[PDB]
């Protein structure tokens, strides 16, 4: 929504749906889901990162 | 008693086994002043 | 010295060329066994067998049997070796139907007439066999 | 490459092994991997044991497309020999040109390469199996 | 008095269990010299059996064909003390332990390391933390009040249905 | 065989092809990415399902995803 | 040359790295973000090969643990004094060993637990203890609670001596690779200056201490007027007075008239009939003949000085037409891999604890010991069980060597290599021998059930119905009771009663007899063969193929203990040599098992028991295992049905703890089935659920909890079923032993 | 009858089941 933003995850499949993070990078253009959260919940794999959509984030505070 | 040998006695398993040391002390002492309680 | 090499110089084929696999006594004592003895017809592969085994099935039944102490214990061998006899070449009939069940060429045991011909040839000899050994059982007195 | 193999290149020298193809890989399908060497040297089989592969042109027969991948990993991994290639050849003796199909690596995109495979969405949007019950499809 | 049970104190089955323990231990006191540590050890046992039986004649406790103190928990006051004054005696601690666990839970994660703060325990907070939650009732009731102890469940994580 | 599929949450980090012991997946170019590239599973029919590309797959669920199905010896994997 | 070559203050002395928990590890050092980090923390603890490359550093690191060890070790030889000395009835039993109960633990009145002070005689009320130390110590010559008290003393001395070089042997002055890999030194130390001087002293403690004390003992001195062994060291005349050959002096030592100490140096054999134990003259002799052998080989393998022998070069020399290269590479191996050397000690070290169980029932070293029946037993079952777990330990490291260790340009056409190369012949092989024995040695008893409940016992397999003699042993048992005149003339008496000869009886029990093998002997000893070769097979493909298999050609990239390789081939479960491991585990135990009901219920029929005045034989089960061994109901009924009955009637009684160990020893048994069959989905699944119940409550953990890992779930499942195994044994054995005997 | 046990129990016991797990074995083994 905003780089260094918390956001609430909304995507079902997501390890951390209605969850927060913290938004690093927007991208430009081509990637379909141009947000990259960072979290710190590591999920089953081990990671704490993931590339989310805007409409599957709902900002809950700004920076 | 350094604060890293402090550290290291606050680390979970050591206060673990203080606390349930102490636990079980308190219990077993209770029950010889106040043996065979199967009541209040 | 060296007496574990390739087999057939393959070094990746899943074997090895050892003294007992392929030394000149293991060679001459299968290929001159029966189901591997050149010029023999599936009847006379299936016959030796039949006889081979047959001759020998008898003996567990007659003596550790539960009528070995009785005066027909001889007989119930006899007629235990003609059932696991039966049972045996009705399971060859089995595979052979499952295993060829599309097959022309005869003459040859991977075939449906070869392998036919061949439990017919166990068959028969393993009667004749538990048959035989009865025969010298009852007489063994003789030797 | 090409769908063939010179078939007469010297092979490493190795004392045999017990987990060679058996009475299959002749029946059905057998596997070869050929690669090149700087020097004569000495690494381990996919099956167990070792052998030496030859100076140059080395060749080798297996039963597992995941054996020759696994030697190869091997290959790529301790002596950097990145020129392998892996075949197929079947009893009817067709040999089939399988793993740097395009003469690269997978895992180095090339231009030519068109998807197999593809779905449109994300993971979580598959129809449900009771959409497609009685019918021949599936949820992918 | 009540299940067919008879007050301890009463009971010729809990009698002779008395007896039988004390003719058992006397029996097996022939083996020691008057005046050894062991013979005094099965006199303080001995008296200790006894004064069990005692009390359990004593306390009120009901003793069934058996022989044996049952405890009736149906909620009578009669016997309020074998269930009901217990059970919130452990609930008051079990309050404690879990009001203490879920307070220092709260201060650790605001912590700049809280995954460190798990196993690494901060003894110093994690004392006071103890020591408040000894009031836990009014505090978890203000927690209640002013929704800050229920999460609302739109913000946990759910598994696809 | 088993079904190989690849959806478009993939960030192009090439690491399922690599996880790859038969050779199933490959990169080939993609306009959504920013890598410019996906994974695809062109030789689905060598898949032996160990999921190695599903371990290695670091998106928060799995654009690699592997169903099971039909078995062959191939897929059984059996060198007889 | 062979020298001593050592770093100083190689690593500084801190906490900070106690405080830092998981510091010995990359992926540790981070911090937790799982549950999974807490358990791999302790999973890792002792890996050092993963922690550290350097081989140097592994060394130092196995170096000072081993001194930590032996500073466990003798704190433990500590406990066993010290409470001997203080809270034992051990002066009681040396003065009636036969009546009195052997008790050196005393537990405290506080919850009704003082009724386990039983009746153990002597004036005593304490738990029965059953490892023999009353008699090792009567052996030893301890008469007095002083010495007890004084050697505990010591044996605290020497943990914090143990302890300090430890911390000296790291922290200080650290060897080197060069001093470590002396093994030709080491050998020869541990051979000649170990070993040789070990029991030389020994030898000399007996001669001059075990000899006199236990003599006058046995003669009827009580321990009070009992010479001190200060004054019998050098009281020449005193030892001359029992012992004549000593008023010669050492001049029939130096010179080679050795035949003239044959009084106190001995090769009688046998029993001794006073003590129903082994003479203790013929331990010495024993004790001086191996201290001179140990020396003599001591000086075999090659040092700073030209003499001695090369182990590479002898290795090498050993290779023929069928072995290729031969041993050549294996010096290297066991001198470059930790890995190779503890597997192979392992092995060693399990095949002796159990052979320590076969001799010491058969042959009773120390005084009473025999008569001490639950001693008998706990001792022999004790040994065989550290035995089997040894054995797998070392088939575990052998398998760690293969998958970390192994490398073919060093192993190439070498033994090694040329086992992997037919790997697939050797397990078929054994996997038919192992179907073979089963199916026989087990069939016979399934047999014999089933024509007893037909009514047929003229068909059973039966010492009267169709007879499976062991003909081999009772030819060697005959061969070793005519020993004795013919084949060992210097030779007294047997090695062991139980071959052949008397029945040695102390007072009216028993201590030991001959031991008839009829067929229900020769099927539980096939029985004991097919489960050793089942677990050979299990543990042996588990080594052979940690490698790779036709299934997983790289098994070896993916580590030594991995979960799988995913559902693919049909499903490749439990591959790895860490899983091998866990499955052999459950199969020497079942091998154990069987071996040590077989002991019990052959020593309580036909060896145990009593001796009247005439000669009225009476034993605890009365002779029953030749005709009810013979069936599987047999087992379940005249074994575990007819002796649990001491173990379930044991409560409101001193043997009440045993009924209350038996109990949950089960429930530990049946517990560890939830992890044996149990899988992590679901147990993560459960988890997420119980997290979602935290998080509505805002008190979800920072550490996310997890499921166990799958390699965790098998180990804890494998843990929980052999601790309620072996513990539903051990209160059985005790109960049962201690109620009866 | 006391006759028909001795006819019937082998028959339907030995003969029919042999024949049948033949039967079965030799089907599963078609094509
Ligand atoms: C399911 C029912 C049932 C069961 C469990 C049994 C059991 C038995 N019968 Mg049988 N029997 C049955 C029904 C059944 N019978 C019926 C209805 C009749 C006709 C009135 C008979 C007539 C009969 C005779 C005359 C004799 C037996 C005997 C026996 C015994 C030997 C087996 C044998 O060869 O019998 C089977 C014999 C037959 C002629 C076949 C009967 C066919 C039944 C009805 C098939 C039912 C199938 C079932 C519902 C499901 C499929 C089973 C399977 C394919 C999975 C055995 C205790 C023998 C005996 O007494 O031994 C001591 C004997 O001599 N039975
Ligand atoms: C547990 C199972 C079992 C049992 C109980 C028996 C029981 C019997 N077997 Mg044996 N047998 C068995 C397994 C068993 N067999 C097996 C597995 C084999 C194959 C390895 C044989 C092969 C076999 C043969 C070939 C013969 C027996 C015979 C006998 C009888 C011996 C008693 C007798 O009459 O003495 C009389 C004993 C003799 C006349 C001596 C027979 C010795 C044979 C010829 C051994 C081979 C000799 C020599 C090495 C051959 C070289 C090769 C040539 C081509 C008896 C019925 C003999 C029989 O039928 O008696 C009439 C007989 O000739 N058995
Ligand atoms: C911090 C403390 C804490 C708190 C407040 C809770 C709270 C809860 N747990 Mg429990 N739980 C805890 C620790 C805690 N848990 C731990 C450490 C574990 C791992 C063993 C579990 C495992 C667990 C399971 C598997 C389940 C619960 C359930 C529950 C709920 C019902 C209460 C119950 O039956 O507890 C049960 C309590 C236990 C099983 C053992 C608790 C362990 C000790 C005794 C307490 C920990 C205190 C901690 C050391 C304090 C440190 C603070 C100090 C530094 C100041 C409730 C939400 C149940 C649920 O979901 O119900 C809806 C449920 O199914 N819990
Ligand atoms: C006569 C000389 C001598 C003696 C008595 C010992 C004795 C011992 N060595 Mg050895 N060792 C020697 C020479 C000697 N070593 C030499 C020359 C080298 C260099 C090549 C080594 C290198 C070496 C290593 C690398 C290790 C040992 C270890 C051990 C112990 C083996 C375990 C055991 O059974 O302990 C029996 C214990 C006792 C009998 C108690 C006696 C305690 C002291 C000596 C008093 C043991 C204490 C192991 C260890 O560290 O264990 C602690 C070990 O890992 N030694
Ligand atoms: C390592 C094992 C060991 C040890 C330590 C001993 C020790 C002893 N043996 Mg030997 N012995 C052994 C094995 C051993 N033996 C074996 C295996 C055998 C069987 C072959 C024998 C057979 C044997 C016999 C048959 C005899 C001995 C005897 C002796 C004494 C010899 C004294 C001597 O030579 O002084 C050596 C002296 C020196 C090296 C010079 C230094 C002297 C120092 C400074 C003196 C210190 C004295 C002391 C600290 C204070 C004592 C005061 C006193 C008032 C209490 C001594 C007690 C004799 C004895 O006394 O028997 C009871 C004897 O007759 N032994
Ligand atoms: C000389 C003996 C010896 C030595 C030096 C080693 C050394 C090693 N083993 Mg081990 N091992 C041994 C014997 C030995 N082993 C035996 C007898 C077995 C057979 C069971 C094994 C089986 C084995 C396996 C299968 C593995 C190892 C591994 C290891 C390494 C790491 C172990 C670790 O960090 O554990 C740290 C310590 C623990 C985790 C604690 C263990 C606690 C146990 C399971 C339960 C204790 C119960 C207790 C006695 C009773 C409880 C009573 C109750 C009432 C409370 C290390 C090199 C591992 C390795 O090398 O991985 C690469 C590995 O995977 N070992
Ligand atoms: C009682 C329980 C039981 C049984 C019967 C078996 C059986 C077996 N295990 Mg073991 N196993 C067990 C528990 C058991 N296991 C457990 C709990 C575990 C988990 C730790 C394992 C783990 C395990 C492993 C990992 C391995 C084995 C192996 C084996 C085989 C040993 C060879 C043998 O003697 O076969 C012979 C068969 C028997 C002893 C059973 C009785 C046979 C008699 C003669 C009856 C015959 C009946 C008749 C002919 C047919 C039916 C009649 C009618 C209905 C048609 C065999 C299949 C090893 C193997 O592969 O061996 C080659 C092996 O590697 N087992
Ligand atoms: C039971 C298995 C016997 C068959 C497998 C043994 C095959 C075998 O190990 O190879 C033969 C091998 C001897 O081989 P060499 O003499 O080549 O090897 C001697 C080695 O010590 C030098 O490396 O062992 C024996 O002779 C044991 C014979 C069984 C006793
Ligand atoms: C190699 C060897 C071996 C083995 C051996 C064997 C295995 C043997 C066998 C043997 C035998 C096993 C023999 C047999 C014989 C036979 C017989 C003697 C037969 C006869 C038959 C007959 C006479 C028939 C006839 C008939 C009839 C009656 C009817 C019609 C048809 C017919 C014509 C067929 C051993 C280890 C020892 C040693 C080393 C070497
Ligand atoms: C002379 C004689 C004889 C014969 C004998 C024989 C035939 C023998 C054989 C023998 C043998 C046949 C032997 C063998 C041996 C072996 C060994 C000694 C082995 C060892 C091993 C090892 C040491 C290993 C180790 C390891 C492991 C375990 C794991 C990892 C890897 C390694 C390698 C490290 C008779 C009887 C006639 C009598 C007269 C004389
Ligand atoms: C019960 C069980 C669990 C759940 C059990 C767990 C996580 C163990 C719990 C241990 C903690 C440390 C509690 C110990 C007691 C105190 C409350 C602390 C698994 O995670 C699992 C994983 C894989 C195979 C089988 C199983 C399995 O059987
Ligand atoms: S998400 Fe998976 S498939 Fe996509 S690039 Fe990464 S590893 Fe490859
Ligand atoms: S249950 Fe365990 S062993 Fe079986 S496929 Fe799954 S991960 Fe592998």
């Amino acid at each position: 929504i905003e780089r260094g933003s918390k956001v609430r995850v909304l995507r079902p499949e997501s390890y951390w749906f209605q969850e927060c993070g913290s938004v690093a990078t927007i991208a430009k253009g081509g990637d379909r889901y141009p947000v990259v959260v960072r979290f710190e919940k590591v999920n089953y794999a081990g990671v704490a990162t993931n590339n989310f959509a805007l409409d599957e984030l709902g900002e809950v505070e700004a920076p | 008693m350094s604060k890293d040998l402090l550290k290291y006695l606050s680390t979970a398993p050591v206060l673990l086994t203080a606390w349930m040391s102490l636990t079980a002390g308190m219990i077993i002492e209770i029950q010889r002043f106040f043996p065979d309680s199967l009541s209040f | 010295s060296e007496f574990v090499k390739p087999y057939n110089n393959d070094p990746f084929v899943g074997n090895l060329s050892t003294p007992v696999t392929t030394s000149t006594a293991t060679k001459l004592y299968l290929g001159n066994l029966p189901i591997y003895r050149k010029g023999l017809s599936p009847l006379l592969r299936g016959l030796e067998i039949g006889m081979a085994h047959g001759y020998f099935l008898i003996g567990p039944f007659y003596i550790l049997g539960p009528l070995r102490n009785s005066p027909n214990a001889l007989l119930v061998g006899l007629f235990s070796a003609f059932g696991l006899i039966l049972i045996l070449t009705l399971g060859l009939t089995i595979y052979g139907l499952a295993s060829f069940q599309g097959t022309e060429g005869g003459e040859n045991l991977e075939s449906a007439k070869g392998w036919r011909n061949f439990t017919s040839g166990f068959s028969i000899g393993a009667f004749g066999g538990a048959s035989v050994a009865y025969v010298l059982l009852d007489n063994i007195s003789f030797f | 490459t090409s769908d063939v193999l010179n078939l007469q290149i010297p092979t490493p020298t190795f004392g045999g092994s017990t987990g060679g193809w058996l009475r299959a890989a002749e029946i059905e399908e057998k596997y070869a991997i050929t690669w090149t060497s700087k020097k004569e040297q000495i690494f381990e089989m996919p099956t167990s044991g070792a052998a030496i592969m030859q100076k140059g042109e080395n060749l080798l027969y297996l039963a597992k497309k995941e054996q020759c991948l696994a030697l190869s990993t091997q290959l790529r991994t301790l002596f950097k020999i990145s020129d392998y290639k892996i075949y197929r050849i079947f009893p009817n003796s067709e040999v089939q040109y399988l793993h740097p199909k395009d003469g690269v690596f997978p895992e180095k995109l090339n231009e030519g390469r068109i998807g197999v495979g593809n779905v449109g969405y994300s993971i979580g949007k598959n129809p449900n199996p009771v959409n497609v019950k009685f019918t021949g499809k599936n949820t992918f | 008095d009540v299940s067919g049970l008879t007050p301890c104190k009463d009971s010729a089955v809990f009698k002779k269990r008395l007896d039988g323990s004390v003719k058992k231990l006397q029996a097996r006191l022939a083996n020691y010299t008057e005046g050894t540590p062991a013979y005094l050890a099965l006199e303080q046992q001995i008296d200790q059996t006894k004064a069990r039986f005692a009390k359990y004649g004593d306390k009120g406790l009901l003793c069934g064909a058996d022989g044996l103190p049952h405890l009736i928990a149906d909620g009578r006051p009669d016997h309020a003390g074998e269930f009901v004054i217990p059970a919130f005696g452990f609930l008051y601690i079990a309050g404690w332990i879990g009001w203490a666990g879920r307070s220092y839970l709260q201060f650790s994660k605001k912590t700049d390391k809280p995954n460190e703060n798990e196993i690494i325990i901060n003894v110093p907070v994690a004392l006071g933390m103890m020591s408040g939650a000894f009031l836990w009732p009014l505090a978890a009731w203000k927690e209640l009040i002013n929704g800050q102890l229920l999460v609302p469940g739109d913000e946990v994580t759910v598994s696809p249905r | 065989s088993h079904s190989v599929r690849v959806y478009d949450t993939c960030i192009g980090c090439t690491q399922c092809v690599r996880a790859c012991p038969c050779d199933v997946l490959e990169m080939v170019p993609w306009d959504g990415c920013k890598a410019g590239q996906i994974a695809s599973a062109p030789r689905a029919e060598d898949c032996i399902g160990c999921k190695r590309c599903e371990t290695a797959c670091p998106t928060d669920f799995l654009s690699v995803r592997v169903y099971l199905g039909s078995e062959t010896t191939r897929s059984l994997g059996l060198t007889y | 040359k062979v020298r001593v070559i050592v770093d100083k203050d190689p690593v500084a002395t801190s906490f900070e790295k106690w405080a830092q928990p998981g510091h010995f590890s990359r992926t540790l050092a981070k911090g937790p973000k799982t549950t999974t980090w807490i358990w791999n923390l302790h999973a890792d603890a002792h890996d050092f090969d993963s922690q550290t490359s350097s081989l140097e550093d592994i060394s130092r690191k196995i170096f000072s643990a081993h001194f930590g060890q032996l500073a466990i070790i003798f704190l433990w030889v500590s406990q066993a004094y010290f409470h001997g000395a203080r809270f034992s009835n051990y002066s009681a039993w040396l003065l009636n060993p036969t009546s009195i109960k052997p008790s050196a633990q005393v537990v405290w009145p506080v919850v009704g637990q003082e009724i386990l002070n039983g009746d153990v005689g002597g004036g005593f009320s304490g738990v029965q203890i059953t490892s023999g130390v009353f008699q090792m110590w009567r052996a030893s010559g301890i008469t007095n609670e002083t010495e007890l008290y004084w050697t505990a003393m010591g044996g605290l001395m020497m943990s914090a001596l143990m302890v300090f070089a430890g911390w000296f042997h790291y922290h200080k002055a650290a060897p080197k690779l060069e001093w470590f890999q002396n093994v030709e030194s080491m050998m020869n130390h541990h051979l000649a200056g170990l070993l040789g001087l070990g029991c030389l002293s020994w030898s000399g403690h007996q001669i001059h201490i075990s000899l006199p004390i236990n003599k006058l003992l046995d003669a009827g001195v009580a321990p009070q007027e009992i010479p001190l062994p200060h004054e019998l060291l050098f009281n020449q005349d005193l030892m001359a007075q029992l012992y004549p050959s000593f008023k010669k002096g050492l001049l029939p030592f130096f010179t080679l008239n050795w035949g003239e100490y044959s009084d106190f140096l001995t090769f009688k054999g046998g029993l001794n009939p006073i003590t129903g134990s082994l003479w203790l003259s013929d331990t010495a002799h024993h004790h001086l003949a191996l201290a001179v052998l140990f020396i003599f080989a001591g000086h075999m393998y090659r040092t700073n000085w030209g003499i001695g022998h090369s182990m590479k070069e002898i290795l090498e020399a050993h290779k023929g037409p069928l072995t290729g290269e031969g041993h050549k590479g294996l010096y290297e191996i066991l001198t470059t891999s930790w890995h190779a050397q503890l597997a192979i000690n392992l092995a060693m070290m399990g095949s002796l604890s159990i052979i320590v169980a076969h001799h010491m029932y058969a042959m009773p070293p120390y005084p009473y010991i025999a008569v001490d029946y639950p001693t008998q037993l706990s001792l022999f079952t004790h040994h065989m069980w550290i035995g089997g777990f040894c054995v797998c330990g070392a088939a575990a490291h052998g398998a760690i060597f293969m998958v970390r260790d192994y490398s073919p340009v060093q192993s190439y056409n070498n033994l090694l290599d040329r086992v992997l190369r037919h790997r697939d012949a050797i397990i078929s092989h054994l996997n038919w021998v192992c179907i073979f024995l089963g199916t026989h040695s087990f069939g016979l008893y399934i047999h014999n059930d089933t024509m007893r409940a037909l009514g047929r016992p003229q068909d059973m397999f039966s010492d009267k119905a169709i007879q499976l003699q062991p003909i081999f042993a009772k030819w060697v048992q005959s061969l070793h009771t005519l020993a004795p005149g013919n084949t060992a003339p210097n030779s007294l008496a047997t090695a062991s009663y139980a071959f052949g000869g008397d029945v040695v009886a102390v007072n009216g029990k028993i201590a030991m007899m001959p031991i008839q093998l009829g067929t229900a002997d020769f099927l539980v000893h096939h029985i004991h063969a097919f489960t050793i070769h089942v677990t050979v097979l299990i543990l042996l493909k588990g080594v052979l193929f940690a490698r790779s298999s036709r299934l997983i050609p790289d098994k070896a990239n993916l580590g030594f203990r991995f979960p799988c390789d995913g559902p693919g081939r049909g499903g490749t479960c439990q591959v790895s040599a860490w899983d091998h491991i866990f499955l052999g585990l459950f199969w020497m135990y079942n091998c154990i098992s069987v071996v040590i009901f077989h002991f019990s219920w052959k020593m309580q029929s036909d060896v145990w028991g009593t001796i009247s005045e005439k000669g009225k034989i009476t034993h605890i089960t009365g002779g029953n295992f030749a005709n009810s061994a013979l069936t599987i109901n047999g087992w379940l009924r005249d074994f575990l049905w007819s002796q649990a009955s001491q173990v379930i009637q044991s409560y409101g009684s001193a043997l009440s703890a045993y009924g209350i160990i038996f109990l949950g020893a089960h429930f530990i048994w049946a517990f560890s089935l939830m992890f044996l069959f149990s899988g992590r989905g679901y147990w993560q699944e459960l988890i997420e659920s119980v997290v979602w119940a935290h998080n509505k409550l805002k008190l979800a953990p920072a550490i996310q909890p997890r499921a166990l890992s799958i390699t965790q779930g098998r180990a804890v499942g494998l843990a929980h079923y052999l601790l309620g195994g072996i513990g539903t044994t051990w209160s059985f054995f005790l109960a049962r032993i201690i109620s009866v005997g | 009858a006391s006759f028909l046990p001795s006819i019937l129990t082998p028959v339907v016991t030995l003969v029919f089941p042999g024949l049948m797990f033949a039967l079965f074995f030799v089907l599963i083994e078609q094509e």
